[PDB]
């Protein structure tokens, strides 16, 4: 019954085409009455449709909204140049003789082109070669082949004016003008036999339809007028320019018929065509664009099909769409990661048409009895005739009798039902999933945690938009291929994308801590939090004085993984690598090494889980963190999806009950370093200025060494930040030695959960040179950066840098320099994200439409094969195992460590 | 010896007497004493197309703020009054004609030439001069500062656009075709002419010159100037050995050229091709008069000035081509130059004033010829009087001003008053905005010059696009006004210079500059600088002229034009300062003054070029013999917003720049005149408080008396999960005690609009005969005026004015429902109904509705140190935490963003603050003087508390003590107006577009959200193709069609025959049915609207 359109085919419009498809002549340039009807004959003619209210469309009957709308035309007083087609007019003319029309090429080089072009020109680059060849072979012959005469040579001005270098008496030219006249009936005799030489085609174009006589009017639908607010017709910019063209056209033929003088003839023509490139591309190169009455350019047919808001990019790429609902998001880490908290007040707007079976018509008439305001109520019932009732509430006992099956219910969202929630930008393909409702009382959408880093979102004030599914198989495909469980390992690099951040680091580490304990309230009361299914507790660990049982942090974390796992590694803390090499021996030796043989060498460096039960390290962000995380990705390769959800809902909650009744916090004191500390920072920076004034004062005479391809001030400024990157970097070195592992600051940095040792640095030691696209500060007064400094001063100080801490304070000096700094990072970021949006756009069309087909071959849509197997070995990058094809070392541990137990 | 509180408090005086618009205030004063008398006197007179009569203008004043009513007269206009009623505040201008008869005048005639718009507070406002009392009772608030203009009841004002110095050669290097540039911006009367003289690869120089087509060789158009000796040309351009030698190589290349005539007959070609000789000889002529440097005049006799100032141009040019000099730094503040109020003000007064003449013209020349030749010259009052149209200057000035699209290409100069606060609207009055474009990179242009020390604030800037290119004054600056040319001129000459046509620049002498422009040389220019020091710093001379020496290229400038940014600064003098203890105790007393220190010769004020000379110290007691100047106020250079953080050296650059801009946007009393205010939005702080921990700028500036935030007692925490990631947890019983609660207000607007015809609306019940009535439901709360009752409660779209509006012509004898309704979303009060009287007569009201705001999930709160965040979780009180001191968290953040964000200052501020609560008194934090943080970590372990601000608290839910230590303290925090009660949005089926038939856009008007093509990659990237497909075409837009298979053309179905048929080729055997997009049917018909003939094949399946 349906049929789908297979192909499109382009052509030029001919104007018999143009006529016979055309439903009215026009021919008074208004389109209003005084009244407010539409004026017979004029550009708002109800031929072409009808866009006012109560107006029936006598060619298709119909109404404002049912008339789809119908083409005039207008029957052009003399031929004009159409824009598009100029520059292949002149193409054209002077490759063709001027007395025959036929192609000023020789038959059998005719023959031999012929031959080439047959040679699948379906490739357009090739084709444009070969018709750039024979335009270039056709330009240089005076002299017609096929008929003997001149041919003078033709000039091209823009937009649409042809000039004719023609001889006269005196061998003198007078560069004559074409009149489109002229060249339409120098095109019109073209023979249709070597037309593919000049690259057109016989059939779906023509020479001669590229001067057009009668020009097509849009319908009126398509034109629609606004009614303003101070009640005024608004009309749209193609009205007011066809309003224009009618007018000049009517001028023209008001003069024609008058015998107007010669001059003023050509003046209308020229006007006429004038209007016509406008309406056509008002941003056509060469001419003035036509302007509003307030002023500004006016938009034309050219100007709706490009830009971002243009019809290509703006309503057909995308569009807004029904069902979708934004606000913002706040934290929730009591759902799952594969759930969203809805607002009631959204959940109740919006709808999931569901159709009544044998199996759920109960729970439909109960939603249908609810009503509209009850929170699981519904909208509207759809009779299986197809007619739309609203339930109000004196329909609700009688539409909920009256329904049986087959009928549609537009109901609530419910818990379990399946909903599109994106972030934007959309930079990748995980920026967009599925998630399962779970109706909530306030207004903002509740997002867990670990989901955060796959849609770069942060709670402070970001917005984030939800879509519902509306039909069945769209449900079933957001429910099989976007469940978030199923994109935990990123396909840009084979690792885990969701994972712990923050707390939950902090507090796995608060929790695998040497020395942590806890009691028996609080094991009962974590467990019980965690949603640990445990119904009787472990052999304590040891026992308290008084006699109070006590039981370690890593007994509790091994009730959540697997009861067969095992792994080892090195993580972030290690900081003796003897420690971790003994292990390495221990366990190197004999694949199973005794417990009680690694709980003597457990060292918080090393990692190390024997059959679910965790012997030796401490949690960190290469535990479940999502850049560096091991037992996240070994759980989901190993044991599935469900799993590893499982796993990381527990630990999640687990690391924030401990954070949370545990104690964390940061203050003041946290970068209070010893008084030898700021004693030795001071040394080692009076130490780094004496080297620079050394270094400046050896320059100053001459006697620096000139480094090889570099000028001697060159050399000197980066000798000079050298020393002060080392300088930075030794007052690093103390200011981490000196703060230790009981700083929570510290916890945090070398933990990796927030921060790194680069902070620390700054703002308990120093913060160092500040530079601006890598070069020190010289953008000020003549030879100084400010007017505090002497000029010529090369010193440190003079040139950006900065001898304090934000602890300790900036001088203004310092304080202007470091804002210097910052601003360079601010717009860095500004133009970076426009630059690399528009590279990841050209990417995307670039390599779209490629896919990989059942043979395993990568093919291009024309068939063309670009690779004979996908990745050159067949492997998924997203299941691959961190971009290695296979992890053998990890198959055969495990496959040893299994059959040896 | 003077101490840092010596020099703050002379300080504050200087805003005490100054104020913070000034800039403003002073532009458009000068601009109405003078400007106004210079346009007139630039176009001198109308000279009408009739025989033996002439008009020449005389003078032009201003009237008083009045308005028209036109059922009355002319009555006195308040700005409160204007605000209301959407008036234009404004006065009227008159303006002298002089009637000239057979070359002689006679008694003149006064007309009403338009009205030109006041500006707040300035002298011919009548607000001016009033007391706070009586502002009070006027309605205004005393503490607004004026400096704005209203029009159609809008605030509009106009910020400062950063150009280039008028009148500078400025010497760059165009290193892609190995070229080295020089170019001038010459001004005449607005016009800006660019003229640029280059040098090629051949050594040969060449200039450009505007409505030029190729650049002319540059001893052609000297030549065309006059002076057409070899040796003039050699003397002219300098008298360097090599600079001859190279102007030797020039002469021989343009020995092809013999007299000024010929060159003009050249340039005439060049200029007008296929015209006749005299004709092009002429209209080059008018090039070379008024293109080519019209600053320096446009009479034929300028041609030797002009010379002289084009060859000192490409001396600068060949100069820099030998290296020895270096090139200009555009970027360097010395080449730029704001443009005020006032300026742009006279340039908009110019082109509105040349449309009116050319109209008065035009009418003149009508009546003579219409009426007559004895009705013209027996009543010439008559004949003058009315033909004047006014309205034609007044639409003009009126549209430019609300549009803020200028003439010459300017937009965006007037926005849009911004009324949040106190905070941004001062802050808005202060601004200067790059003209560059936003979407280039612009890293020279973005980048903090050196320079901006003193001058533009180095930390607040906007976020996005806009960062670098729109900036913010900085408290110190001072903008100057210029002062009359000539007489600065002839004092200078007076001091012993000899004019440039007496003698050549030697190298032996030096070269004076007065504007840029070249005036003559001396022979020393050190001693001319001192001399001219001395008699500034005496009181001879004017303060805004400003003198500069350049000893390497010998040359001497003097500045003393409008619109540079300068600072003020102390005199040092043998290294002793000129500020002494008794001066500022006289400060103190108020027995000396601001005006009187300027004046006395101890503190001046200095431009970018003054400073180059310059060598300035930070504090009183580094002051040595070699230092020129001392620093008034370091702390100062901050702009207003970014005052307020306090200890802002302690933050890193980006927080602090984060906490600039978001204080622009907090909650507050912004102006005690809210209630009776009429603007589109609003907010009211229920209880705001004074920051504990403040800067004592902000005292000054007047914040303290209009608060936009509360102190909160926050404790760094991890309570939960709820505050990861910049998420924050507030207690509920706070909240419930009225804690950051909020209201929020909306002004809806109803005009009783009369139509041509006679036809009108009307304020009534709608009846339920008229189309478009909606349902009874939503009249529930309508008097029989047509008006909503105040203090009734109203919901979503439910109607507070009702009118009906004549019918449309499709129907006929109906009344369309009109009335304006509640926003769809929306809920509250109303609060208030005026009505008035619009300017012509109909009625006008205006409805406010105010809603409640309590404190919920999704409300975003920030501190003044840039950290921002959204409530997670609101908590009984109960379940949090309390101190074993007894205190319970207002505020607990997650301590995991202190680290990263690197600001510790918010932290030295959590210690400050309860160190003031605790002592009873407030704790200074200005920038660089504040109390230092050992003297609070003291003073907290003098009261009895822990030094480290640590205190130990007990679980709210197990009821025992947390192992560690938790720091606690007190911050101000602010409510943001970014609520979540005004960002939720969803639609379910929502109305359409009429075009592209899809779902409407915005929340105002039930629009969908957007569904970019980026989704569509992502969706296409999950291979989901049926979601897209749904997503795509049913949620949006899909629609049937027939098509005619045989040719592909889209067929028409005819509801009148119930049949369906093909036009073009007249099928109706195969017309199948396609599902298709409606926006794709658009696009083919755009495509059919074109040439262009795209067939359809249809397939099965
Ligand atoms: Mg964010
Ligand atoms: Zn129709
Ligand atoms: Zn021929
Ligand atoms: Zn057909």
């Amino acid at each position: 019954m349906k049929k789908v359109i297979g192909s499109i085919e382009f052509g030029i419009l001919s104007p018999q085409e143009i006529r016979k498809m055309s439903a009215v002549e026009v021919t008074v340039p208004d389109t209003y009455d005084d009244d407010g009807y539409p004026i017979e004959g004029g550009v708002m003619d109800k031929r072409m449709g009808v866009i006012d209210p109560g107006l029936r469309c006598e060619t298709c009957g119909g109404r404002a909204g049912e008339c789809p709308g119908h083409f005039g035309h207008i029957e052009l007083a003399r031929p004009v140049i159409h824009v598009g087609f100029a520059k292949t007019i002149y193409r054209i003319l002077e490759s063709t003789c001027r007395e025959c029309g036929r192609i000023k090429l020789t038959d059998e080089e005719i023959e031999e082109y012929m031959k080439k072009i047959e040679l699948a020109r379906n490739r357009r680059s090739e084709f444009n070669e070969i018709i750039k060849e024979i335009h270039k072979k056709a330009k240089e012959r005076m002299v017609c082949p096929h008929c003997g005469a001149p041919q003078y040579p033709i000039k091209f001005e823009k937009p649409t004016i042809y000039w004719e270098i023609r001889k006269d008496e005196q061998g003198n030219e007078y560069r004559h003008r074409l009149m489109p006249t002229e060249v339409r009936d120098w095109l019109e005799k073209i023979p249709d036999k070597d037309l593919p030489l000049l690259g057109l085609d016989p059939e779906k174009s023509r020479p001669e339809w590229m001067v057009l006589t009668v020009l097509p009017v849009p319908p009126v639908t398509a034109r629609p007028s606004i009614t303003l607010e101070t009640g005024i017709r608004a009309e749209d910019d193609l009205t007011h320019k066809l309003v224009d063209i009618i007018r000049i056209n009517n001028r023209l033929k008001q003069n024609i018929e008058a015998g107007a003088p010669q001059l003023i003839i050509e003046d209308l023509w020229d006007l006429l065509q004038y209007h016509v490139t406008t309406y056509i591309n008002n941003e056509a190169p060469g001419v003035p664009p036509a302007k509003h009455k307030s002023g500004r350019p006016l938009k034309t047919l050219a100007q709706r099909l490009k830009g971002k808001e243009g019809r290509f990019r703006g309503n057909l790429s995308g569009k807004r769409v029904n069902f979708s609902a934004r606000t913002v998001i706040s934290p929730d880490p009591m759902i799952s990661i594969n759930e969203v908290g809805v607002p009631v007040e959204v959940a109740m707007e919006l709808t999931v048409p569901e159709k009544v079976t044998e199996f759920n018509i109960e729970r439909l008439r109960k939603m249908v009895l609810n009503g509209p305001d009850k929170y699981p109520g519904a909208n509207y019932v759809i009779d299986p005739e197809g007619r739309r009732r609203r339930i109000m509430d004196s329909n609700k006992e009688t539409l909920a009798n009256q329904l049986d099956i087959g009928w549609t219910v537009e109901r609530h969202l419910m818990d379990g039902d399946i909903v599109l929630f994106n972030r934007q930008p959309s930079l990748h393909r995980m920026s967009i999933m599925a998630h399962r409702v779970r109706v909530m009382p306030y207004r903002t959408f509740r997002l867990n945690l670990a989901v955060c880093p796959p849609y770069n979102a942060d709670f402070d004030g970001d917005e984030m938009n939800l879509h519902v599914p509306q039909t069945e198989e769209a449900q079933a495909e957001a429910r099989i291929l976007m469940e978030v469980q199923n994109h935990i390992i990123s396909p840009r690099y084979g690792g885990p994308i969701i994972g712990g951040i923050q707390d939950h680091i902090s507090g796995g580490y608060l929790l695998t801590r040497e020395g942590a304990y806890f009691t028996r309230d609080e094991v009962e009361q974590m467990l019980m939090f965690a949603g640990v299914d445990i119904t009787e507790l472990p052999e304590p660990d040891k026992y308290d004085e008084n006699g109070n049982p006590l039981w370690s942090g890593k007994t509790i974390f091994s009730l959540l993984l697997p009861e067969d796992l095992t792994v080892w590694y090195r993580n972030k803390l290690c900081d003796e690598p003897e420690r971790c090499e003994a292990l390495e021996k221990l366990i190197e030796e004999k694949l199973m090494p005794d417990p009680e043989e690694v709980r003597k060498l457990a060292y918080d460096g090393f990692v190390y889980i024997q059959n679910g039960k965790l012997l030796s390290g401490a949690i960190d962000k290469k535990a479940y963190g999502r850049e560096d995380g091991i037992i996240l990705d070994l759980i989901v390769r190993e044991y599935g999806v469900e799993r590893a959800r499982q796993f990381l809902d527990q630990v999640t909650k687990l690391t924030i009950w401990v954070i949370t009744h545990k104690g964390f916090t940061t203050g003041i004191d946290d970068e209070d370093l010893p008084e030898e500390a700021r004693d030795r920072i001071r040394e080692i920076i009076r130490e780094a200025e004496e080297r620079v004034n050394k270094l400046i004062e050896a320059y100053k005479r001459g006697e620096l060494e000139p480094l090889p391809g570099k000028s001697l001030e060159d050399t000197l400024e980066s000798l000079i930040m050298a020393v002060l990157a080392e300088a930075r970097d030794n007052a690093g070195a103390v200011a981490e030695k000196y703060l230790g592992m009981d700083n929570h600051t510290v916890i945090m940095a070398k933990t990796g959960a927030r921060g790194k040792i680069l902070n620390i640095t700054q703002m308990a030691a120093l913060l160092g040179q500040q530079s601006i696209r890598g070069k020190r500060l010289y953008r000020g007064f003549r030879g100084r950066v400010l007017s505090h400094f002497k000029p010529g001063d090369l010193g440190a100080r003079a040139k950006g840098f900065v001898v304090n801490s934000y602890k300790s304070g900036l001088t203004p000096q310092e304080y202007f320099f470091h804002a210097m700094g910052g601003r360079e990072g601010l717009v860095d970021t500004a133009v970076r994200t426009a630059q690399s949006g528009y590279m990841q756009r050209r990417l995307i069309n670039a390599l779209q439409d490629l896919k990989v087909e059942y043979d395993g071959t990568v093919r291009s849509p024309e068939g063309i094969i670009v690779q004979f197997k996908y990745g050159e070995d067949g492997v998924d990058p997203m299941k691959s195992w961190r971009g290695k094809t296979v992890d053998v070392d990890r198959i055969i541990v495990r496959t040893l460590l299994k059959m040896r137990g | 010896d003077v101490t840092p509180d010596d020099l703050w408090i002379v300080m504050e005086s200087y805003w005490q007497e100054k104020g913070l618009v000034r800039q403003h205030l002073d532009s458009y004063n000068a601009f109405i004493e003078r400007g106004l008398q210079e346009v007139v006197n630039e176009f001198g007179g109308i000279k009408p197309d009739i025989p033996d009569f002439e008009v020449k203008f005389g003078k032009i004043r201003v009237g008083e703020p009045e308005f028209q009513e036109p059922h009355g007269q002319r009555k006195p206009l308040y700005p409160m009054d204007a605000r209301i009623r959407n008036l234009t505040y404004a006065a009227p201008l008159y303006l002298e004609m002089i009637p000239v008869i057979k070359g002689v005048e006679q008694d003149p005639v006064e007309v009403r030439i338009g009205e030109l718009p006041i500006m707040l507070k300035s002298k011919v406002c009548r607000l001016y001069g009033l007391s706070d009392e009586e502002l009070i009772k006027l309605g205004e608030d005393p503490k607004d500062p004026g400096g704005y203009f209203i029009i159609n009841g809008s605030e509009r004002v106009i910020v400062s656009i950063e150009d280039i110095a008028p009148n500078r050669t400025l010497v760059e290097k165009d290193e892609r075709q190995e070229k080295y540039i020089a170019k001038v911006f010459s001004y005449r009367h607005g016009y800006r002419a660019l003229v640029a003289v280059e040098r090629r690869k051949d050594g040969i120089l060449y200039v450009d010159i505007p409505n030029v087509p190729k650049p002319v060789k540059f001893v052609y158009v000297m030549r065309a100037l006059g002076l057409e000796r070899d040796k003039d040309i050699v003397e002219a351009v300098g008298n360097d050995p090599e600079v001859q030698q190279i102007m030797f190589d020039n002469l021989e290349d343009a020995s092809d050229i013999t007299t000024q005539q010929e060159a003009l007959e050249f340039i005439g070609k060049l200029v007008a091709p296929g015209q006749a000789r005299e004709y092009r000889l002429k209209r080059a002529e008018y090039v070379i008069d008024n293109n080519l440097l019209p600053h320096m005049g446009v009479s034929p006799e300028d041609r030797i000035k002009k010379a002289y100032y084009l060859g000192m141009m490409a001396l600068k040019v060949i100069e820099l081509s030998l290296g020895r000099r270096p090139e200009d730094d555009k970027d360097h503040y010395a080449n730029k130059r704001l443009r005020l109020a006032g300026d742009l003000l006279k340039d908009l007064f110019r082109v509105a004033f040349s449309q009116l003449v050319k109209d008065i013209q035009y009418q003149m020349t009508k009546t003579y010829q219409r009426k007559g030749d004895k009705y013209t010259f027996g009543n010439i009052h008559r004949f003058i009087r009315n033909s004047i149209r006014p309205d034609v200057l007044t639409e003009r000035i009126e549209h430019a001003l609300a549009t803020g699209a200028w003439p010459g290409g300017r937009t965006g100069v007037s926005q849009l008053l911004d009324r949040t606060n106190y905070m941004s609207t001062l802050s808005h009055l202060r601004r200067v905005t790059s003209p560059l474009d936003r979407e280039q990179p612009h890293f020279e242009a973005r980048d903090l010059h050196g320079t901006h020390w003193g001058r533009i604030c180095p930390t607040e800037t906007p976020e996005g696009p806009n960062c670098g290119l729109v900036k913010n004054l900085a408290l110190m600056a001072q903008i100057t006004t210029a002062v009359p040319e000539e007489e600065i001129r002839e004092y200078l000459m007076s001091l012993g210079i000899v004019p440039i046509e007496v003698r050549r620049p030697d190298p032996t002498l030096w070269r004076v500059y007065l504007n840029g422009v070249l005036i003559g040389t001396i022979e020393d220019g050190k001693a001319l600088v001192q001399r001219i020091r001395q008699d500034r710093r005496s009181g001879k001379i004017s303060d805004v002229i400003n003198v500069a020496y350049y000893e390497d290229v010998k040359e001497v400038y003097v500045n003393s034009d409008d619109g540079r940014v300068r600072r003020p600064l102390i005199i040092v003098e043998n290294g002793v300062p000129k500020l002494t203890k008794e001066h500022v105790q006289a400060v103190k007393e108020g027995r000396l003054k601001w005006s009187d220190l300027i004046k006395m010769g101890i503190i001046e004020y200095l431009d970018a070029e003054e400073e180059e000379n310059a060598y300035v110290a930070m504090w009183p007691w580094e002051v040595t013999e070699e230092h020129t100047h001392l620093e008034l106020m370091p702390a100062a250079i901050l702009g207003l917003p970014a005052s307020l953080v306090p200890y802002p050296e302690h933050n890193a650059a980006p927080r602090n720049t984060y906490g600039a801009g978001m204080a622009k946007q907090s909650l507050g009393l912004g102006w005690a005149n809210f209630r009776i205010r009429v603007d589109t939005r609003g907010h009211l702080l229920h209880y705001p408080q004074i920051p504990l921990v403040n800067s004592r700028i902000m005292k000054a500036v007047g914040y303290e008396d209009r608060p936009a935030g509360q102190n909160f007692v926050v404790a760094v925490l991890a309570y939960q999960g709820y505050n990861m990631e910049d998420a924050i947890i507030i207690n509920k019983a706070s909240i419930e005690r009225g804690l950051a609660r909020s209201t929020f207000f909306r002004t809806y607007e109803a005009e009783e609009k009369k139509y041509l015809g006679g036809q009108t609306d009307k304020f009534e019940i709608p009846d339920p005969t008229v189309r478009g009535y909606r349902g009874e439901k939503y009249y529930r709360n309508l008097d029989e005026d047509g008006l909503i009752f105040p203090e009734s409660k109203v919901e979503g779209k439910d109607v507070l004015v009702g009118r009906t509006s004549p019918p449309r012509f499709l129907s006929l004898q109906e009344r369309r429902e009109t009335s304006v309704a509640v926003r769809p979303s929306e809920k509250g009060v109303v609060d208030k109904v005026i009505i008035t009287e619009t300017g012509d007569g109909t009625k006008l009201v205006k409805v406010t509705v105010r809603d409640l705001r309590i404190p919920e999930l999704g409300d975003k709160f920030a501190s003044r140190h840039g950290q921002k965040g959204v409530i997670g979780l609101i908590v009984p009180q109960e379940d949090m935490p309390w101190t074993e001191s007894g205190i319970v968290p207002d505020l607990i953040v997650n301590p995991h963003g202190i680290p990263s964000r690197m600001t510790v200052g918010q932290l030295i501020e959590a210690i400050g603050g309860k160190v003031a609560s605790l002592k009873g008194r407030r704790v200074d934090g200005t920038a660089f003087i504040g109390e230092p943080e050992e003297k609070l970590r003291k003073e907290l372990e003098e009261l009895g508390f822990k030094h480290t601000g640590r205190e130990i608290m007990y679980d709210g839910i197990t009821g025992k003590r947390l192992e560690a230590d938790i720091f606690i303290g007190v911050i101000y925090y602010q409510r943001l107006h970014h609520m979540v009660a005004d960002k939720i949005h969803a639609r379910s089926r929502g109305p359409v577009q009429v075009l592209t038939k899809q779902p409407t856009e915005g929340r105002a008007r039930e629009g969908g959200l957007r569904f970019g093509e980026m989704e569509r990659d992502v969706l296409v990237g999950h291979g989901a193709a049926m979601l897209l497909i749904e997503r795509l075409l049913e949620e949006s837009d899909k629609t049937e069609v027939w098509v005619c298979e045989n040719c592909g053309h889209i067929a028409l179905e005819d509801k009148r025959r119930r049949r369906v048929y093909c036009p073009v080729c007249g099928e109706e055997e195969r017309i199948s049915k396609v599902e298709m997009s409606y926006a794709f049917k658009l696009l083919l018909d755009e495509l059919k609207a074109m040439v262009i003939r795209p067939k359809l094949n249809l397939s099965e399946r």
